[PDB]
């Protein structure tokens, strides 16, 4: 009987400096010292964001927090950034196997126009004009792996002869 | 403390997948040691881990089709997936769960997405000169160049209201 752990909402946008609850809810009870959560941006590796229902990992700015018990946590950002739009997910570290929450894609409400963007800080700008390059990198890279798929069966062909 | 992947990016069905982690800041003889791989739905599914003692846990949905190998004397292990089918397309992840956060994973590996290509095209195939199957396999180019150019200006275009911003 494994523990699935489920993730509302399973997307949320929100604008700058609003503050933003997504939850966690467990099939049974996990004491708080199991349940963690990581964030995910395209491109990188998941980072451990909070470990223990209620620990911040290094680096993780205090405008994150997060509570919980039993069958039920959540993780709460007090006045979000532009860069805290990533994916964030639960997982319990207690029963085998060790399973992950379907995720929590938490992206920025209204924050591909102009009439909105010029509003930011020039700091947030520019640091939000290269977070699209590990996107589109993502981007290219599944197109090359497409067709180092497609590209097989006729090397494969050229070499049955 | 540093997890670097390596391995093939492509794996044809009912081969075997083999993928290598090698730790450069811990040593496998300490705490346990772990596989975990992201299906393209953003789901993630532990796959097991080998322990510092070189016992192992293998989860059940893998049947018996998994097997991690450690190499104690050069900070290494790996990872081995059987009779792979399209279903065991995903990126797979090392990581190390710590026993001072109760496991939780503070390294991942960089990770390494795996494709697997059925590539029945036998019967399709099969009607060509080679020669019309190496000018088949330069037409992929022109074709792959159209879709990352795509993408390359569907960015500028997203990224245009930002470069507006900024010089207001
Ligand atoms: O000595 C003790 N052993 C434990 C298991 C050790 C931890 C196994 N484990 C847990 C979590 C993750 C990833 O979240 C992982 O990769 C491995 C027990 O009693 O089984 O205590």
């Amino acid at each position: 009987m494994d523990i699935e752990l489920t993730q509302s909402p399973a997307i949320m946008s929100a604008s700058l400096g609003e503050q933003v609850t997504m939850t966690c809810t467990a099939s049974s009870s996990v004491s708080s010292s199991y349940l963690h959560w990581y964030q995910q941006k395209p491109g990188s590796s998941p980072k451990l964001w909070i470990y223990s229902t209620s620990n911040l990992a290094s680096g993780v700015p205090a405008r994150f927090s997060s509570s919980g018990s039993g069958t039920s946590y959540s993780l709460t950002i007090s006045r979000m950034e532009a860069e805290d739009a990533a994916t964030y997910y639960c997982q319990q570290s207690w029963k085998a196997p060790y399973t992950f929450g379907g995720g929590t894609k938490l992206e920025i409400k209204r924050g591909s126009d102009y009439e909105f963007l010029k509003s930011w800080t020039v700091e947030d700008l520019q640091k939000r004009l290269l977070a699209l390059d590990p996107m589109m990198e993502q981007e290219i890279e599944e197109i090359r792996q497409k067709y180092q798929c497609k590209r097989q069966p006729i090397l494969d062909a050229i070499e049955a002869k | 403390v540093k997890l670097q992947q390596s391995g093939p990016s492509l794996v044809k069905p009912s081969q075997t997948l083999s993928l290598t982690c090698s730790v450069t800041g811990d040593s496998i003889t300490s705490g346990y040691w772990n596989w975990i791989r992201k299906f393209p739905g953003n789901k993630f599914e532990y796959l097991g881990y080998i322990s510092y003692s070189g016992r192992t846990y293998y989860n059940p949905s893998l049947k018996s089709r998994i097997s991690i190998t450690r190499d104690t004397s050069k900070n290494q292990y790996y990872l081995q997936l059987n009779s792979v089918t399209t279903e065991d397309t995903a990126t797979y992840y090392c990581s190390r769960p710590y026993y001072r956060y109760d496991y939780a994973i503070d390294y991942w590996g960089q990770g390494t997405t795996v494709t697997v290509c059925s590539g029945s095209d036998y019967e399709f195939l099969k009607s060509w000169t080679v020669e019309d199957l190496q000018k088949r396999l330069l037409a992929l180019d022109p074709m792959m160049e159209q879709e990352i150019e795509e993408i390359r200006q569907k960015y500028q275009s997203k990224r245009q209201p930002i470069l507006d911003a900024i010089e207001a």
